[PDB]
Formats: structure tokens, C-alpha cells, sequence
RNA sequence: UUACGGCGGU
RNA sequence: GCGCCGCUAGAGGUGAAAUUCUUGGACCGGCGCAAGACGGACCAGAGCGAAAGCAUUUGCCAAGAAUGUUUUCAUUAAUCAAGAACGAAAGUCGGAGGUUCGAAGACGAUCAGAUACCGUCGUAGUUCCGACCAUAAACGAUGCCGACUGGCGAUGCGGCGGC
């Protein structure tokens, strides 16, 4: 006989001034009942959404997570998460007859956000190859994986999170390694597949407003 | 709810079946737009090119 | 007019819409954005009296049909789709009523963005109900 | 636990033959504080104030204490005897670089 | 009677390979044996694309891909027919039958 | 008559120019010559008591707290251990999993000495014979040699007496039953060789 | 010479108590009486005092062990555990 | 979905 | 499996069902946690190994094939009674563990009957440590060593030479 749609309220959810649209969406949430407050059950939500309706004319197959970390009346300001690549993707690569090398790493940056990076690279066969398999060796594997490995732990701990997760909407760490690793065996499908949050570094509250300044 | 009945002309007959040789699948036009065109089933004498009368409008042809 | 977000006369509102359609029935729960608010869950083994026919794709349409009726009239009119199989151990594969639930579901008057296989894969893990030599059948 | 100890107990091993060394506590305790020391490897076993004042004279002697990774039934076999030692003392490197590493 | 020269299993200097479990019955069958199938599907059922193009946000968006890789053994792949009886010579080619796609 | 051991620990008192000498529950892994470590603050070693709340989700843990500040009573027979699950930072109570399986909501502020209580493997061994079973309760009570209450007599056992020696009535009795009529399966809920695990909650 | 077969510690027991319990101690019996190799100072005198202490002969440490063993196999993998809770979330 | 037998010698 | 939410009345299972779980709120959706298994797709008529067998990264080891060799020893060799070493799975004994799967077993179906197939549940067992047992369609159903007797396209590893 209750509906509990009408006890309910809309917030919009805000993504930081790193990226061209700023306005994600809008998330629903019941009003204050008590000990139950309208804050505590939207904060830590996670808004899995692409890039191509958080750029203008980026890609389509790369997703990020953008975890809630404030309420600002009815506004719902965001914070990065991760990202993944969409299944589809993921899987379009995966081919038969070449080499799937990946690495993984985990590294903090220097305003304490650790984080652990997952990264794949596919053999690549030439114009001339007439051969099938276009196979790496074992020892070429192992020194290809220690050079992915090597340059993000490069791009991650030197300076902050801003410039970290700025790095990856271009994806400039997949064509780092891109251009690094092609004296070893040559590589075509190079993308940072997975970033993961380990930590948060107390959520000063100063930080998540400089996101959302200009 | 109420769907409009939609009266349908049917281009080429794909053939029998229905597993005795009852139903036959014709892939109608919607007599709106011919772009516009799914594939159906029907029983008895069809001849190729008529018009025939949509009770439903979209579910499934004869496809496992 | 208690019930609705506030959006302009051309604009929408999106939400998730998670279709998991395995055999023996077919769900076509649709959430926010977060997926943590359900909007509406029905079920294609909720409006037949059959148990043959949960899986069906004609109990699908209609609850697909049903799904966009209750969405569309609380405001919320755009969907993006988040299709299951049964995954992880068992089949990958989504059922009969996979298609059917998704037609219908832009058929009946509502918009649909981004979409994405999100079924249940392992990393080579656990084992499977079948006994060694398979169920015979 | 793949590649790297036998950096340091190959080097070891090396130094047992070609150059020389004394073990034991008070042997080591003599080398140092007469200014013959030049590199001091300690056991993980030894007692922690025996640790220490290693530890403090070898900065009155401006020398190295390596901190060997093993017990001291281990560092012995390491040397190439049946013992036990905590404590060694290189007095001269045969013609291996363990100073010249990174301690 | 030796059948084939292969054992039905694609091993030659090997003892031992992985066993896996088939799809439809989840039998455990070996590796090389399975009747493997990847199926790279469009996951739209292209009678059903006329309705969510005219239903999307945009005007070119591209479809997303259902790719499920079956793997079979050979009592379910002979039962729901996805390789045939063939003859006692026309066994004897490896490639696989041709494409027609449209 | 108890299966662990212990260990005595000397502090330096805050208040007084003094030491004091408290017992442990000898968690297992220690030695003399140890430091240990006993507050809020504390880091989360082996030996290292400090309370639950504070600590992570899944610490082994013995000899806690059932009530704050009770100094210590459940988990503490030689071998044994709780875990801790599922803090609930607001209304702060926490559960933790007891050596029987079962699990109890308890204070957050309860403290507890991370590890696992030593002397632990002893009921693996054979008893072996009569003799150090009698060695084994000289040291505990007076309660070695139990005789059957079939074998008694009818003064004696409400199950003694017969030609026979049977028990004659069921010997499942209620839990309401008086004293004296009390013996065999006190409320048994079930009887007869054990399957399953124990399926009842 | 070669005074047993089978039975080995467990031949003061004689005829009795039954096979698979004399079979059953001897796991245990070989182990509390056996030296384990001190991890303090390297020396083979962990001898067992009553149950559930270990001690050394020379450095005269006293340790907290196992009833029949120096080491429980539980206590291992909890210190394992311990370590490894201690540096994941730095609490 | 269920579908089990067919006297001996010629 | 358990916590904290969200909205709802079924979920699950099947050729059809039922036994079963569910407004002390299942199933589904979100976020976390813990435990134990297992390392998908890449993965091949590819590799290694005496055979059994071997697949996530990085790490202390100890071994080995092939190739390269104007090194060295100079018959040191092949097969091998007796005698040994290793040996899938199930199994046995003890201590840990116990997620899934699951002989025995209970129950629901199916049948003339079902002690079977099928479904729900589940013990021993599958996992680790130690000791055993020594067998398999342990199969290329083909002992090991040596030479000789057609062609061809390749592939895996070394070596050499070429636009
Ligand atoms: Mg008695
Ligand atoms: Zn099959
Ligand atoms: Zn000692």
C-alpha cells in the first residue's frame, strides 16, 4: 500500500574537472529517517561508466569506477576508482597463434593512493611473415614483462594522483611500452587492462574540493 | 497493451515447414515502409505477393 | 508530479537495466546508475503459471514490456544493458529469452546506450556438477 | 629465493681460498679494533647486543658490517667449514670485490 | 582394427595433457580431443537490429560481440550434429568445411 | 591439571615505582626475553594483546574477552583460538567465531592476545593406559573411574538394577527433569551415530 | 645390531595395548623425545620440559611450542598470517 | 518422456 | 558462506515435475570480508621429461638435452639374471584443513519393478604434510642399441650464410 519511490530523492552525481563532461548522471536515495541520514547511503557508491560519455571523442572500450566520496546537498561529488577495459575488448584480442604477455605492479603515488596496474601486450606479425605463429621466446617474455613493469612504476610513484589518471585517458603507458619494447619482439594490442585502488590516504576533505574547482 | 492491427504484404515465400509441410514463412512488409520488413510464418495457401492481416506484431519466426 | 528527477523537455535520465537470462527463467531487473537502487525487478517466471515457459522468450517480452512501463512512468527513460549467461562454473551462453527481453525492451518506447556482455567468467576455478563421465542423457 | 646469494656466498667461498679471514667472536672483536678489518658479516642468529656492539665499533673503524640473510649453522657451510659462526672478518680479499659491493 | 592414425588426440610427444569438461553434458574429456567451437556471435540476432538502432543514443554506434568458445566431446558433438559421419577416404583432410557466411 | 602453559610477565608500574609480575595465557610462538606489547596503540604481533575492535577482520586471536575488562575468558584451552569477523564501527560491537563453531556478538573495547594458545596436538596422543589416566585427574579433581550407572543398584542409579544389565527406560530424558533422575542424554535433540557435520544452528 | 623391525621406540610396551595404538604413539613418542635444532643459537638442544615447553640447554631460552612438537603446524601458518595481516592495510 | 522378452533341431 | 543496504514474491530444478530454499524477507542488484580449491581464453597434431607426468608472476638452488668446438681421456662400450630408484587414479595410517565436487546413504521423480540413468541433499574422499601400497586401455596395444634404403612441405631448438 506504501510506496517508498515517493519517499525518495534525486541527487546528481559529479565526475572532477579532469574531464570534459563533468555531470555523470543521477542516483536516487530515500530522505533522512532518523539514524537513517541521507548521506552515509550514497557515499561509496561506484558509478561504472566509459569514456566516451565522460570525453567528447575518446574510445568507447575503457571504463572507470568513480567511487562517491561527498555529498554536497544535491549535488553527489565522485573521486577516481578504476578502470577496466569492457569484456568485449578484452576478449577481441585474445587470438590464436602469438603471445600473451602481462605484467603486474603494485605502486603508490606520492600523495598516497596505492595502486595496482594490470597490463597486456600481443605478439605482433609483420607485413612480410609468412609463417603462422608469431611467437615470443620464454627469456624475451621475461625481459619484455620486467620492461612493462619498469616504466609504470615510473609513470605511478613519482608524482600525484592527478597526473596519474590523467596519463590514462589517452593511455600513454600502453604506448610507452608500446615504443620501448619493440626491439625485443614487436607488440600491437597494448593497453593498461585493469587499474585497481588499494588504499585512501583518510580523505582530507580539501582534496575532493581542489577536483571539482576549475 | 492494444497493439494496431497491421495488415502485411509478403514478398518472397522461404519455403515449408512446421515439421508436416503446414506452415510456410513469408517475411512480410509492414505496409508502412518495405524497408521496414520482418520474417513471419503462416498456414494455408499463401500465394506469393498478397496481403495478409497481423492479429501480433513482432514476436519470433520459425528459429531454434 | 511527486515522483520524477528534474530534466529539461528533450534530455533523459539513464538507467541500468540487468538482464540475466539463463535457462529456466529470464530476469529483467532494471536499477540506477550505481546499481544499487532497484527501480523494478520482474521476472519472466512471474507472469506465467507454466514453469516450462520461465524461460521462454514470450515470458521475456512481456516482461521486458512490463519492466519499461514501471520505468518509464517514475521518470527514469533511458537504459544501459548489463546482459548475464549463468557464468562462472556453469554455462556462458544466455538463454532464450535473452533477445526477446531486449527487443521488447526498445520496442515499447525507450532509449538504450551503451551494452555489455558482464556474465561470470573464472580464472580456471572450481570444479563442475556433473560427475566425470557427464549426466546421460 | 632464485638468482641473487650466490653473489655473496659464492664471493665468500673465494675469499675462503684465495685471500684471508678469521672467525669467531673474539677473533673478529681482536681484527677491529687494531685497524685489520675491512668487511664484517653477521649471522641472523647472533645475540642482539653482540649485533650492536659490532655495529658501534665498526663505525669507530669506519668499516662495513654486511648483514648475511642465513643462521649461523648456514654461514658456516657458506665459509666452507663444519662450524657454527656469527661473526667473520675478512682481513684481506683474495682478489674478490665484497668491499667494493655494495656494502 | 587401428581407426585412425591419430588416436582421435592431437598429442605425439606428450603422456599427459589436461583434462577438460564439455559443455552441454560436462563430461571430462582430454584437451586435444574436445570438438572445440568459438563462437564470436553478434549478440543482437540481426532481425532485432532495425529496433535498437532506431531506439539508441546515436546514429552510428557499433554493435558489442558475444564470443563464447564451446568445447565439446564427441558424444554430444555427433548428437547435436556439429561434425558429420564421413566416409572411410574423405576422413582424411584436415581442413575444416568452407565458410558461407552470406 | 591444565593443558597450556603459562607465561609470567613483569611491567613497570605507571603510578608506583615498582614491577609486577601478571600470568598469560602463553600464546604459542613466545619465548623469554620477549618483548611484549599491551594497549590501544599496540602492533599486531604474536603474543601482542590489544583489543578487538582495532584489530583486522580475520586475526587469529585467543583468550578474550567476553565483557570488557573481564580479563580474559573465552578461548583459552591448550590449542585453542577464536577469529574475529565484522566490525560494526557504529554501535561498536563485533562478532567473533568461538572453538565451538559458534559465533557471538560481543563489545568492541573486549581485548584479547593475538595467536594461538600453546600446548597445542595434546589429545592426539593415546592415554594409553589406566595408569596416566589416574596421573591425569590426581591432578584435576576427584572424578576418575565413572562406573556405569547400570552396573549400580536401584538406590544408586535411576538406570541400575535387573537380571540384566540394561537400561530399561529411554535414556533421553527432558531438560525440566529433577535432580537425580538427570543422567544419560540430558535434552539430547538427536541420538544415534553422528551424520552430516551438525546441521543445527 | 638390528634389535627390531617394526616397533622400534614402541617395543617397551611389549605385547600390549594393541597394535594400531602402539603405532599411533610412535609418530608421537619419536617427536617429544627428539632434539630440535635451537633457532636462537643454532645448537641441536630443544628439549622438552613439560607440556608444551621447549628449552635449550646452552643459551637457557625457554620457548612456548607444541604439546608433542616443537612446532604446531596450526601455530605456523597463523604466524604467517599474522605477518602478512600486519602488512596488508598498515592497520 | 516410456519402448521389455521371441522354445530345440532344419 | 557471512555482513550492510536496495526494491520486490517467488526462486531453483526438469522431458514434464517434485523433494528444497523463501515476507524471522529467498532469488536478483550494490559494497566489503573470509576460507579453501583451481590457474580459463593465450594452448597448438607445440615443448620438456626415464616413464608416471608437467601451465599465474617473481624469485636460493641442483640438474639436462641438442648445437658449436683444429679441447681432453683413449675402448673407457651395447643389452642386461640377481639386486634396486621412480611410479596416474583409487586405496590405507596419522596430523592440518574442509570451498566446490561427491562413492556409501537418505529423499523426490521415472518405470511393470528401479537397489539405475535424472533431481535435491550428503559421509568417506578430492587439498596439504609424513609414512605406505606398486598397479592402469601404465598404449605408438609396437623392448633397447647400430647401420642401410625414396621424395616433399613445414615446424621446435642450436649453428652458419644471404637480397
Ligand atoms: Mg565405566
Ligand atoms: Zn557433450
Ligand atoms: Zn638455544
Amino acid at each position: 500500500v506504501v510506496d517508498p519511490f515517493s519517499k525518495k530523492d534525486w541527487y546528481d552525481v559529479k565526475a572532477p574537472a579532469m574531464f570534459n563532461i563533468r555531470n555523470i548522471g543521477k542516483t536516487l536515495v530515500t530522505r533522512t529517517q532518523g539514524t537513517k541520514i541521507a548521506s552515509d547511503g550514497l557515499k561509496g557508491r561506484v558509478f561504472e561508466v566509459s569514456l566516451a560519455d565522460l570525453q567528447n571523442d575518446e574510445v568507447a572500450f575503457r571504463k572507470f569506477k568513480l567511487i562517491t566520496e561527498d555529498v554536497q546537498g544535491k549535488n553527489c561529488l565522485t573521486n577516481f576508482h578504476g578502470m577496466d577495459l569492457t569484456r568485449d575488448k578484452m576478449c577481441s584480442m585474445v587470438k590464436k597463434w602469438q603471445t600473451m604477455i602481462e605484467a603486474h605492479v603494485d605502486v603508490k603515488t606520492t600523495d598516497g593512493y596505492l595502486l595496482r596496474l594490470f597490463c597486456v601486450g600481443f605478439t605482433k606479425k609483420r607485413n612480410n611473415q609468412i609463417r603462422k605463429t608469431s611467437y615470443a621466446q620464454h627469456q624475451q617474455v621475461r625481459q619484455i614483462r620486467k620492461k612493462m613493469m619498469e616504466i609504470m612504476t615510473r609513470e605511478v610513484q613519482t608524482n600525484d594522483l592527478k597526473e596519474v589518471v590523467n596519463k590514462l585517458i589517452p593511455d600513454s603507458i600502453g604506448k610507452d611500452i608500446e615504443k620501448a619494447c619493440q626491439s625485443i619482439y614487436p607488440l600491437h594490442d597494448v593497453f593498461v587492462r585493469k587499474v585497481k585502488m588499494l588504499k585512501k590516504p583518510k580523505f582530507e576533505l580539501g582534496k575532493l574540493m581542489e577536483l571539482h574547482g576549475e | 497493451r492494444v497493439q494496431p492491427i497491421k495488415l502485411a504484404r509478403v514478398t518472397k515465400v522461404l519455403g515449408r515447414t512446421g515439421s508436416q509441410g503446414q506452415c510456410t514463412q513469408v517475411r512480410v512488409e509492414f505496409m508502412d515502409d518495405t524497408s521496414r520488413s520482418i520474417i513471419r510464418n503462416v498456414k494455408g495457401p499463401v500465394r506469393e505477393g498478397d496481403v495478409l492481416t497481423l492479429l501480433e506484431s513482432e514476436r519470433e519466426a520459425r528459429r531454434l | 508530479i511527486s515522483l520524477g528527477p528534474q530534466v529539461a523537455e528533450g534530455e533523459n535520465v539513464f538507467g541500468v537495466c540487468h538482464i540475466f537470462a539463463s535457462f529456466n527463467d529470464t530476469f529483467v531487473h532494471v536499477t540506477d546508475l550505481s546499481g544499487k537502487e532497484t527501480i523494478c525487478r520482474v521476472t519472466g517466471g512471474m507472469k506465467v503459471k507454466a514453469d516450462r515457459d520461465e524461460s521462454s522468450p514470450y515470458a521475456a517480452m512481456l516482461a521486458a514490456q512490463d519492466v519499461a512501463q514501471r520505468c518509464k512512468e517514475l521518470g527514469i527513460t533511458a537504459l544501459h544493458i548489463k546482459l548475464r549467461a549463468t557464468g562462472g562454473n556453469r554455462t556462458k551462453t544466455p538463454g532464450p529469452g535473452a533477445q526477446s527481453a531486449l527487443r521488447a525492451l526498445a520496442r515499447s518506447g525507450m532509449k538504450i546506450g551503451r551494452i555489455e556482455d558482464v556474465t561470470p567468467i573464472p580464472s580456471d576455478s572450481t570444479r563442475r556438477k556433473g560427475g566425470r563421465r557427464g549426466r546421460r542423457l | 629465493t632464485k638468482k641473487s646469494l650466490e653473489s655473496i656466498n659464492s664471493r665468500l667461498q673465494l675469499v675462503m681460498k684465495s685471500g684471508k679471514y678469521v672467525l669467531g667472536y673474539k677473533q673478529t672483536l681482536k681484527m677491529i679494533r687494531q685497524g685489520k678489518a675491512k668487511l664484517v658479516i653477521l649471522a641472523n642468529n647472533c645475540p642482539a647486543l653482540r649485533k650492536s656492539e659490532i655495529e658501534y665499533y665498526a663505525m669507530l673503524a669506519k668499516t662495513g658490517v654486511h648483514h648475511y640473510s642465513g643462521n649461523n649453522i648456514e654461514l658456516g657451510t657458506a665459509c666452507g667449514k663444519y662450524y657454527r659462526v656469527c661473526t667473520l672478518a675478512i682481513i684481506d680479499p683474495g682478489d674478490s670485490d665484497i668491499i667494493r659491493s655494495m656494502p | 582394427t587401428k581407426k585412425r592414425r591419430n588416436n582421435g588426440r592431437a598429442k605425439k610427444g606428450r603422456g599427459h595433457v589436461q583434462p577438460i569438461r564439455c559443455t552441454n553434458c560436462a563430461r571430462c574429456v582430454p584437451k586435444d580431443k574436445a570438438i572445440k567451437k568459438f563462437v564470436i556471435r553478434n549478440i543482437v540476432e540481426a532481425a532485432a537490429v532495425r529496433d535498437i538502432s532506431e531506439a539508441s543514443v546515436f546514429d552510428a554506434y557499433v554493435l558489442p560481440k558475444l564470443y563464447v568458445k564451446l568445447h565439446y566431446c564427441v558424444s554430444c558433438a555427433i548428437h547435436s550434429k556439429v561434425v558429420r559421419n564421413r566416409s572411410r577416404e574423405a576422413r582424411k583432410d584436415r581442413t575444416p568445411p568452407p565458410r558461407f557466411r552470406p | 591439571g591444565r593443558g597450556a602453559p603459562l607465561a609470567k610477565v613483569v611491567f613497570r608500574d605507571p603510578y608506583r615505582f615498582k614491577k609486577r609480575t601478571e600470568l598469560f595465557i602463553a600464546a604459542e610462538g613466545i619465548h623469554t626475553g620477549q618483548f611484549v606489547y599491551c594497549g590501544k596503540k599496540a602492533q599486531l604481533n604474536i603474543g601482542n594483546v590489544l583489543p578487538v575492535g582495532t584489530m583486522p577482520e580475520g586475526t587469529i586471536v585467543c583468550c578474550l574477552e567476553e565483557k570488557p575488562g573481564d580479563r580474559g575468558k573465552l578461548a583459552r584451552a591448550s590449542g585453542n583460538y577464536a577469529t574475529v569477523i565484522s566490525h560494526n564501527p557504529e554501535t561498536k560491537k563485533t562478532r567473533v567465531k568461538l572453538p565451538s563453531g559458534s559465533k557471538k556478538v560481543i563489545s568492541s573495547a573486549n581485548r584479547a592476545v593475538v595467536g594461538v594458545v600453546a600446548g597445542g596436538g595434546r589429545i592426539d596422543k593415546p592415554i594409553l593406559k589406566a595408569g596416566r589416566a589416574y596421573h591425569k585427574y590426581k591432578a584435576k579433581r576427584n572424578c576418575w573411574p565413572r562406573v556405569r550407572g547400570v552396573a549400580m543398584n536401584p538406590v544408586e542409579h535411576p538406570f541400575g538394577g535387573g537380571n540384566h544389565q540394561h537400561i530399561g527406560k529411554p535414556s533421553t530424558i527432558r531438560r525440566d527433569a529433577p535432580a537425580g533422575r538427570k543422567v544419560g542424554l540430558i535434552a539430547a535433540r538427536r541420538t544415534g551415530r553422528l551424520r552430516g557435520t551438525k546441521t543445527v544452528q | 645390531a638390528k634389535r627390531t623391525k617394526k616397533v622400534g621406540i614402541v617395543g617397551k610396551y611389549g605385547t600390549r595395548y594393541g597394535a594400531s595404538l602402539r603405532k599411533m604413539v610412535k609418530k608421537i613418542e619419536i617427536s617429544q623425545h627428539a632434539k630440535y635444532t635451537c633457532s636462537f643459537c643454532g645448537k641441536t638442544k630443544m628439549k622438552r620440559r613439560a607440556v608444551g615447553i621447549w628449552h635449550c640447554g646452552s643459551c637457557m631460552k625457554t620457548v612456548a611450542g607444541g604439546a608433542w612438537t616443537y612446532n604446531t603446524t596450526s601455530a605456523v601458518t597463523v604466524k604467517s598470517a599474522i605477518r602478512r595481516l600486519k602488512e596488508l592495510k598498515d592497520q
